[PDB]
């Protein structure tokens, strides 16, 4: 269907500043009155940061603080809105989106038919590090009622994403990979366990596969029970 | 593309006997609030010599009423009322970009939209050391055009005022508006 | 100030039945409804109050009363399951989340000592698995020596299963190398809807 699209995710440093587009069809521009501006945090609402006028280049913010710190632009020519945040903080990591109003009779409130994948901007002081992947091995060391449960901790990297997958994949089943969790270092970590037949291993391996493009940082884990 | 969007309407038509504060929706804050004033306010314009253009509007006059502006705006957000200038735009919006004998001018209107009216009349937080009309600062757009040796004189009446209105919550107890706007195709209904 | 009040915050169904969000506004002004599930953008609805978006299926249905606002999703099919929000101006709900109902199902617990190798680093941490319970909400406690813990946990939870419709969540107590060792056993403490009293799984350092 119809994309708006959007510039590119980043990682940026508290202070530092960043600007993330959103451009479009010529033919879709022109029936466009307003660009939105919408953020996300994590685990929260949508918010609404403000608004560009295609025509007049026109603006309004939805809170002083925004209207200081952010700066809406628009090129059309290029078919394009740019948003613009300064002093950045962590209060501002978050997902971005840009999202479009149609040329709109008053009294009809507001509603955005198009919007963009979204982009994401971590705002963090910590530096580029590579997961560290210990093994959390058949538990009691078995088990809770005929089946063992397995998996890796992935832990301190940053930024995200990391993926983790089983026996290369062919292991989907019984799989559950949690939601990264953010440190006080700065760093993230992340769990995956696997709930298995307790009378498997022995018969079967156990792989977790750790990628983590950000550090270029690929590891596969084996995980095995306890020596003792 | 032409635009058609300002800050000050000239030489249009008064209100019978108030202003007029139209919006297709006041709530909206995406569109636009028109004024129309009911005693229109004149503004001089000219160009004594190179590289000097002003504007002058008396200032009593101007900021009476932006007064009765603030009454009727409090008919539907009854606070204290404030003008200020843009946070962004194209020249259309930013200034008052007119046509005076010819030539393009601009000027910047932050002395025209500047001020707080709160809950009881009595206004304008400092009370006013200057007692002279209101001086608009301009310049003229090129265009490489040939020098005029005259000195250029245009005369009109301020008529309304378009406006934006701030939208949001940590903004206060206050409405804040600003001249910006979008354009201004369907307006002349009454 | 609040202009806009969303209820419920979760709203438990099967497939095929209705579901009915509303959104009660401060003012009289018409009201925009959006779909949202993670990863994805926002996927308009409704709008003026009871407009239906381009390619929006019939069971979708924007209502009005006074100034209560609600829609209706009639015939569930199992995509509609997502937060939905609502949208009056400049201001959005704080979002209803329809989920799954199921029976309760209480979690299967299991501890993990740190790993031999994460533990010559200096870092010891140890994890503890609720794993495949409904409904979502669930208790962890840490206790070490019995001395309940704080600060120290770090927790985690799977989105509603595609099959089971359950859910499992992660809780990792972090000490540093030289305070693990101070301590004999440790246990984290389950409470959930589905047991009776709750569960404890521990371990003490040195025994397999
Ligand atoms: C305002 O007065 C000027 C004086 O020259 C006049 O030209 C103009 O027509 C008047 N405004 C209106 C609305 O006619
Ligand atoms: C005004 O001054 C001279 C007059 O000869 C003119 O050439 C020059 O371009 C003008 N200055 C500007 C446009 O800044
Ligand atoms: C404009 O200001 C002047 C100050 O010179 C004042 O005399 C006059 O009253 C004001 N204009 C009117 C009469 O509205």
């Amino acid at each position: 269907q119809v994309q708006l699209v959007q510039s590119g995710s980043g990682v940026k440093k508290p202070g530092a500043s960043v600007r993330v587009s959103c451009w479009t069809s010529e033919d879709i521009f022109e029936r466009t009155e307003l660009i939105h501006w919408v953020r996300q945090a994590p685990g929260q609402g949508l918010e609404w940061i403000g608004w560009v006028k295609t025509v007049t280049g026109a603006v309004n913010f939805g809170s002083p603080d925004f209207r200081q710190r952010v700066s809406l632009t628009r090129d059309r020519d290029l078919f394009t809105a740019h948003m613009d945040i300064r002093g950045l903080t962590q209060g501002d990591t978050a997902t971005y989106f840009c999202a479009r109003q149609k040329f709109y009779t008053g009294g009809q409130g507001w509603y955005f038919d198009l919007w963009g994948r979204g982009t994401l901007i971590v705002v963090s002081s910590a530096s580029t590090k590579g997961p560290s992947v210990f093994p959390l091995a058949p538990s009691s060391k078995s088990t809770s009622g005929g089946t063992a449960a397995l998996g890796c901790l992935v832990k301190d990297y940053f930024p995200e994403p990391v993926t983790v997958s089983w026996n290369s994949g062919a292991l989907t089943s019984g799989v559950h990979t949690f939601p990264a969790v953010l440190q006080s270092s700065g760093l993230y970590s992340l769990s995956s366990v696997v709930t298995v037949p307790s009378s498997s291993l022995g018969t079967q391996t156990y792989i977790c596969n750790v990628n983590h493009k950000p550090s270029n940082t690929k590891v596969d884990k084996k995980v095995e029970p306890k020596s003792c | 593309k032409p635009v058609v969007s300002t800050q000050l309407l000239l030489n249009g038509s008064l209100a019978e006997k108030e202003i007029r504060i139209k919006s297709e929706d006041i709530s909206d804050n995406a569109k636009n609030i028109i004024v129309q004033l009911t005693k229109p306010v004149l503004i001089n314009c000219a160009r004594p010599s190179n590289n000097t253009q002003y504007c002058v509007v008396n200032r009593t006059q101007w900021n009476d009423t932006l007064g009765q502006v603030a009454i009727q705006l409090r008919k539907h957000w009854n606070t204290c009322i404030i003008f200020n200038e843009p946070s962004g735009g194209d020249l259309e919006i930013t200034t008052h970009s007119f046509n005076c004998g010819g030539e393009f001018f601009y000027c910047n209107t932050s002395d025209l939209f500047n001020s707080t009216w709160n809950i009881e009349g009595t206004a304008s937080i400092d009370g006013t050391e200057s007692n002279d009309d209101i001086t608009l600062p301009c310049r003229i757009k090129g265009s490489g055009a040939p020098p005029i040796q005259g000195v250029i004189r245009c005369q009109s009446n301020i008529t309304g005022i378009l406006l934006t209105r701030d939208g949001g919550s940590g903004s206060g107890t206050c409405e804040t508006f600003r001249p910006g706007g979008g354009d201004m195709r369907d307006n002349w209904r009454s | 100030e609040i202009v806009l009040t969303q209820s419920p915050g979760t709203l438990s169904l099967s497939p095929g039945e209705t579901a009915s969000l509303s959104c009660t506004a401060a003012s009289y002004g018409h009201m925009t409804w959006y779909q949202k599930k993670p990863g994805q953008p926002p996927k308009l609805l409704i709008f003026a109050t009871s407009k239906r978006a381009s390619g929006i299926p019939d069971r979708f249905s924007g209502s009005q009363f006074g100034k209560q606002y609600t829609l209706t999703i009639t015939r569930m099919e199992p995509e509609d399951f997502a937060r939905y929000y609502c949208q009056q101006l400049e201001f959005f709900g704080q979002g209803t989340r329809l989920e799954i109902r199921r029976t309760v199902a209480a979690p299967s617990v299991f501890i993990f000592p740190p790993s031999d190798e994460q533990l010559k680093s200096g870092t010891a941490s140890v994890v503890c698995l609720l794993n495949n319970f409904y409904p979502r909400e669930a208790k962890v406690q840490w206790k070490v020596d019995n001395a309940l813990q704080s600060g120290n946990s770090q927790e985690s939870v799977t989105e509603q299963d595609s099959k089971d419709s359950t859910y499992s969540l992660s809780s990792t107590l972090t000490l540093s190398k030289a305070d693990y060792e101070k301590h004999k056993v440790y246990a984290c403490e389950v409470t959930h809807q589905g047991l009776s009293s709750p569960v404890t799984k521990s371990f003490n350092r040195g025994e397999c």
